[PDB]
RNA sequence: GCAUCGGUUCUGGCGGGGGGAUAAAGGCCCAGGGAAUGUGGCUCCUCCGGGAGUGUUAUAGCCCUGGGUGUAAUACCCUCG
RNA sequence: GCCAGAACGCGACGAUACUACCCGCACGUUGUAGACGUAUAAGAAUAGGCUCCGGCCUCGUAUCCUAGCAGGCGAUUCCUCCGCCGGCCUCGAAGUGGCCGUCGGUAAUUCGCGUAUUGCAAUUUAGACACGCGCGGGAUCAAAUCCUUUGCAGACGACUUAG
């Protein structure tokens, strides 16, 4: 019975942090979506909020799981990477990590 | 500036590492190329070298300076008592090299191979091949005759693991000796068989080779513990008033 | 775009640099790859040039010691393919490191990864960017003639596999007709207003 | 003498030929300007199809197996327009497999949310009766 | 560039030995009217004894085609500078306009001759009104009688973020 | 420049067969059959008449368009080898010492092997192995004379070759010393 | 976190106005003149696809000059929301 | 052919006491370059192909699966689909799949009860790999080093041997 999954975001990874070629600013991080070439799809997602989840080791709250939160800003190029800026600054270790893309504020 | 005049090199490069052997007992890096329409036969023995002697023959060289005249050669003489043989293992292709997939040994063993897999034998217990033996006369061996087909099915090569008689030497070694022996047979149903027979019974030499026919040796060199450099690769000495 | 678990990368009629730079940007995405028939890629140009290309890097080595240090020279066509990839990653960092251990590659199709479905890369095709009157070879043939021992036993081992993938075909092709001809059959059994309800969805 | 040659055989590029562009539209040949480039125009009642009249490089459109017969090269917006009506080019290409195929393709994206959940449940009572029917071979053998 | 045919006019200054005097016209191809003045002063120099300090322009106008979906033949009579002397050329072009014969003239010289754009003058443009008067080869075997050729292995588009195809591509499209 | 067409044809008697498949050609005739493998050359095919075959080239270059006249020399050679053979003669040219030849042929390897002694009295003896399809004979009409015949022309040709480049002279005046086997007509075995 | 604002800024869509040969072209109509990569007819060779010659709209059409409904539409540049 | 053998390359085999080894679940410290439908097996040519031979068809924008308190309890109604076990065949490139049987679950159609209060959003803590622990069942009762000795070996270690 009701054997169908429950999603209800878009998957994306976290590529790299803004750069030239030999400065990076990590303040913002660049991000691809799942399923937008051009730029103007690009366009439907700015002002969505990601998370970014991970696991730790102890446990403050009755969880074991933390999270970091960010928006989308503008996009970037013509291939469909976009900025986001998050509370703090991504680990820099998480280059090639999957995030969650919500859909929170509409239309 | 140029070196003023040419000469050879000292010593030659192909025999590079001239560190101490990693094994004592020497080995045979190839056998002799396949061919499927001889025989089934053997390939290689070992033995024990005594000495050295010499004889006296007549020379049969047409064109030559001494033909049909007595000359006087050197020779060396190897002591070779009989071997046995315990097992046999098969080897398959594959795209990293060859390897090996089973083995099967035989229902009894004695005492000289058993105390090669160990090293302090008097204070063990000797239960090398025990349990073993178990698979023989338990549902009538049908553990052992179902790797013998699976050689027949997938190898493409089969070894013979044989053993000296250490015994029948005058040696204070107790410990005899284990190596493989290739067999060029003709086809692997044939070469698997004629395996299979010669379990536990001896094979002598003369079955092996033949009079007057070209052979190679493997061996482990006569050792000199730690030399100069005038003796190792043969380089002049200096000078008489030469200091330090 | 998408993104898998794993995909499988069918060497077969590629181009050696014109496909390992689409793989090297995947890896340090976060994708894994693996590349089956490395045997038989593919490089622009004429045999004999590669050979020339080929035996100017057997010369470099290390002077005073050719143990340590010295360009190793690898000779299997996965090794060779692999170099490739490895010119353009960091390799000397642990991010570098890290997106390696990433990938696979083999010769021939290895037990694990035959009965899967094999991608194909159309940015790289032979076919697709050479113009037609040039000349090309294969990696195959060059690797064999720098020293590389297993060719005829991949050869028929390869031969093996394509025997077993013939009676593989043939239940395919029973079941797909047994599949059309029961279509044929129940549509007309009951179906009185759903043909035309799906019909006009565009289904 | 029996000669039995398997080879390819494509559309030519002539006078009469219908391209397909990209956006949905038609056009007939009217002169070859180069080998890269044609001239062409479609009249057409339909405004999907119609097209204005200009230049078009071959390495942007299809060949279609439709060709009007005998189109005089170089002709003129009226005089292409009465062979179009006559010959009932946008009628023929109605059927072609490819019109087909096209149609359905805008039909899907225009599925509602609501229409998805209506085609998921209607799909499953068609397959049920097939899903009858391969058994009853299958076993029977 | 991205070119335009203008026709300028002008004009020495009057003078009280000399009041009214000629007008000299010139057809010149650039991208804007400012452009188009320069051309004009610098062809001028050379032909007569006028500054633009000394000399003032009377009108500007732009030429457009007359009949832009028509395709015509077209010869040109050129001259330019190589690395080592000048030269005289005729080429010949086959499109519907006058001012792609000069943005297709200035790519092929460019490509074939390595010729600028700084040393090139055009002395004459003129579309070729009969058939038989065309003289090169790779235009003559382009207006043969009943044309008609086959496109053969013609790669199909396929989108350049769309990686990992599933089967083989075909090129008998 | 690159032409737009260029085409060729190629006639065919009404007495053999031919077929052409992914540019593997065949035909069989009342002497055998052939094949050859033109995959490295982009033609096209067709059949224009009911006894003609024509092959094309679009939009090809200086350099490729001159490969059609090739190709169909090379069919036409076919055709024209399975309906009428091919034939070498061969001659003898020797000053003092004279040139002794054998013919034997080879039983379950089917192709012949010519042997060469005394060749400007050289002590060696130099043996050649000719390619299958072909036939030597030894002349009765004239003295001194080899006949190699076959069926495919590139075969026939290459197999003459081989007996003329072993036997060579070294170290010596070639405007001098004359001697070796030598190609004396070249022609077909019926009319 | 949401709603209503102020400053800076990026990016989409819609309604108008002006200019040039008061765009050039283009569709329909009227008047005049030309040819060919010559339509339909006619003559000649082949039954084997078709090819060759004459000749100015017929059973297809094209080019050049002037005018009409036109203060036509549209492309380009500038401008008010 | 010949020489060395990665001291972080790999295989076959012999004997394995001490909880070191094997089987079942029971939790839960603790680990991970990073599940959320992690679903799709022909080979070959690209100036030619595929096929249920109708002759049909050639751009994964595809096909399969997809509803129910994160998915309860009953009913009408259909023999479809899924899973743990057990028995036979088969699989060696780095060994995998198939058939049969018992058992457990199951909207293709239509209904009847329950959901609230987490208060207007806050990861949807939930997947598979190893590793440490606790029980209760089976099998099993080994070696190595020091020490003495030899000299086919040796600067000392190491090596060939014997107890």
């Amino acid at each position: 019975p009701s054997e169908a999954g429950h999603r209800l975001y878009v998957k994306g990874r976290h590529l790299s942090y803004q750069r030239g070629r030999r400065n990076t600013h990590p303040k913002t991080s660049l991000i691809k979506i799942e399923g937008v070439d051009d730029t103007a799809a690009a366009n439907f997602y700015l002002g969505k909020r990601v998370a970014y989840v991970y696991r730790a080791q102890k446990e403050v709250r009755g969880t074991k799981i933390r999270v970091i939160w960010g928006k989308i800003t503008r996009p970037h190029g013509n291939s469909g990477v976009v900025r986001a800026k998050f509370t703090h600054p991504l680990p820099a270790r998480s280059f090639g990590a999957s995030v969650r893309i919500m859909l929170y504020p509409s239309s | 500036s140029h070196r003023k005049y040419e000469a050879p090199r000292h010593g030659s490069l192909a025999f590079l590492p001239r560190k101490r052997a990693a094994r004592h007992r020497g080995r045979v890096k190839s056998f002799p190329k396949d061919d499927p329409k001889k025989p089934v036969h053997l390939t290689a023995a070992m033995g024990y070298k005594a000495g050295m002697t010499t004889i006296v023959r007549d020379l049969d060289r047409p064109g030559a300076k001494a033909h049909k005249k007595e000359v006087v050669e050197a020779v060396t003489i190897i002591d070779c008592p009989p071997m046995v043989v315990v097992g046999l293992v098969g080897y398959i292709e594959t795209p990293r090299g060859l390897r090996s997939l089973t083995t099967v040994w035989a229902e009894h063993l004695s005492d000289e191979v058993k105390r090669r897999f160990y090293k302090n034998w008097y204070k063990s217990k000797k239960k090398a091949f025990t349990k073993y033996a178990k698979k023989y006369a338990e549902n009538n061996g049908a553990s052992i005759t179902r790797e013998l087909e699976r050689i027949k099915k997938y190898c493409t090569v089969v070894r013979v693991l044989a053993h000296t008689q250490i015994r029948k030497t005058p040696l204070k070694q107790k410990k005899a000796h284990l190596m493989e022996i290739q067999i060029n047979g003709g086809s692997v149903a044939d070469k698997v068989e004629f395996g299979r027979s010669l379990f536990e019974k001896p094979v002598t030499i003369d079955t092996i080779f033949e009079k007057d026919e070209m052979i190679d040796v493997i061996a482990v060199t006569k050792g000199h513990g730690f030399v100069g450099v005038t003796a190792r690769w043969g380089t002049k000495k200096l000078p008489r008033k030469t200091h330090k | 775009s998408s993104f898998e678990s794993v995909v499988v990368i069918d060497g077969k009629g590629h181009l050696l640099g014109r496909l390992a730079s689409i793989v090297a940007k995947q890896l340090l995405s976060g994708q894994k790859i693996v590349v089956v028939r490395c045997e038989a890629l593919n490089i622009s140009g004429e045999f004999f040039r590669a050979k020339l290309k080929y035996h100017a890097y057997l010369r470099k080595m290390t002077r005073y010691n050719p143990t340590r240090g010295g360009p190793f020279h690898f000779r299997a066509p996965s090794r060779i393919f692999y170099k490739a990839v490895r010119g353009m990653i960091p390799h000397k960092t642990a991010r570098g490191a890290a997106a390696l251990e990433r990938l696979k590659v083999f010769e021939g199709v290895p037990p694990p990864y035959d009965k899967k479905k094999k991608m194909v890369v159309p940015q790289a095709l032979r076919v697709l960017r050479l113009q037609p009157g040039r000349k090309y070879c294969t990696v195959g043939r060059l690797s064999h003639e720098v020293g590389w021992k297993y060719q005829d036993v991949v050869a028929r081992l390869e031969e093996r596999r394509k025997a077993k993938g013939a009676a593989y075909y043939e239940r395919k092709k029973l079941a797909a007709r047994q599949l059309s001809e029961a279509k044929k059959a129940a549509a007309a059994k009951v179906d009185p207003k759903v043909s035309e309800a799906l019909a006009a969805y565009g289904y | 003498a029996e000669i039995n040659v398997e080879a390819t055989s494509w559309r030519r590029v002539e006078v009469g030929r219908v391209l397909k562009l990209e956006n949905g539209s038609l056009a007939a040949i009217v002169e070859i300007i180069d080998h890269k480039r044609v001239l062409a125009d479609g009249p057409s009642s339909d405004p999907k199809l119609a097209t204005p009249r200009g230049i078009v490089p071959l390495s942007r459109a299809l060949l279609t197996p439709i060709v009007i017969p005998k189109l005089p090269r170089g002709a003129r917006t009226g005089a292409v327009k009465k062979a179009w009506e006559a010959y009932g080019v946008d009628a023929k290409w109605k059927e072609t497999n490819w019109a087909k195929k096209q149609l359905q393709q805008e039909r899907r994206q225009s599925l509602t949310d609501f229409d998805r959940f209506k085609v998921m449940r209607l799909k499953k009572q068609r397959r049920f009766e097939e899903r009858k029917a391969l058994a009853k071979i299958k076993a029977a053998a | 560039g991205r070119l335009q045919e203008y026709q300028v006019i002008g004009r020495h200054l009057p003078t009280e030995a000399n009041p009214n005097p000629a007008l000299y016209r010139m057809r010149i191809f650039a991208p804007n009217e400012v452009v188009a003045k320069s051309r004009f002063w610098y062809f001028l120099r050379g032909l007569k004894k006028v500054k633009k300090a000394t000399g003032e322009i009377v009108s500007v106008n732009v030429i457009s085609e007359k009949h832009p979906l028509k395709v015509k033949n077209f010869g040109i009579w050129l001259r330019y500078d190589s690395r080592s002397g000048t030269h005289n050329m005729y080429k010949e072009y086959r499109e519907t306009s006058r001012v792609a014969a000069v943005e297709a003239m200035y790519a092929d010289m460019a490509a074939r001759h390595r010729a600028r754009f700084r040393s090139i003058h055009i002395l004459k443009v003129v579309e070729l009104e009969k058939t038989e008067d065309v003289k090169r080869p790779y235009i003559k075997q382009l207006v043969a009688k009943n044309l008609s050729f086959p496109l053969p292995h013609r790669v199909p588009k396929i989108s350049t973020k769309k990686i990992f195809s599933a089967k083989r591509p075909s090129t008998f499209s | 420049m690159r032409y737009i067409h260029s085409e060729e044809t190629i006639p065919v008697p009404e007495n053999l067969k031919v077929s052409i498949k992914s540019r593997l050609v065949t035909v069989e005739g009342p002497r055998g059959k052939l094949q050859k493998d033109l995959s490295h050359i982009a033609v096209n095919f067709s059949v224009v008449k009911k006894g003609v075959i024509g092959l094309e080239i679009h939009h090809g270059s200086r350099k490729d368009v001159a490969a059609l006249r090739t190709v169909r020399t090379i069919i036409n050679n076919m055709i024209i080898g399975v309906t009428k053979g091919f034939k070498y003669k061969m001659r003898y040219v020797y000053a003092h010492f004279p040139i002794n030849v054998n013919v034997e042929k080879n039983a379950e390897t089917g192709c012949y092997e010519v042997e060469i002694r005394n060749f400007i009295g050289e002590k060696i003896v130099r043996k050649v192995v000719m390619a299958p399809g072909v036939e030597v004979e030894i002349s009765k009409a004239q003295k001194d004379e080899l006949i190699l015949s076959g069926n495919s022309l590139e075969a026939v040709s290459q197999s003459a070759a081989d007996i003329q480049q072993i036997c060579k002279v070294r170290n010596k005046d070639i405007r001098k010393f004359l001697d070796g086997i030598y190609v004396s007509e070249k022609g077909n075995i019926v009319e």
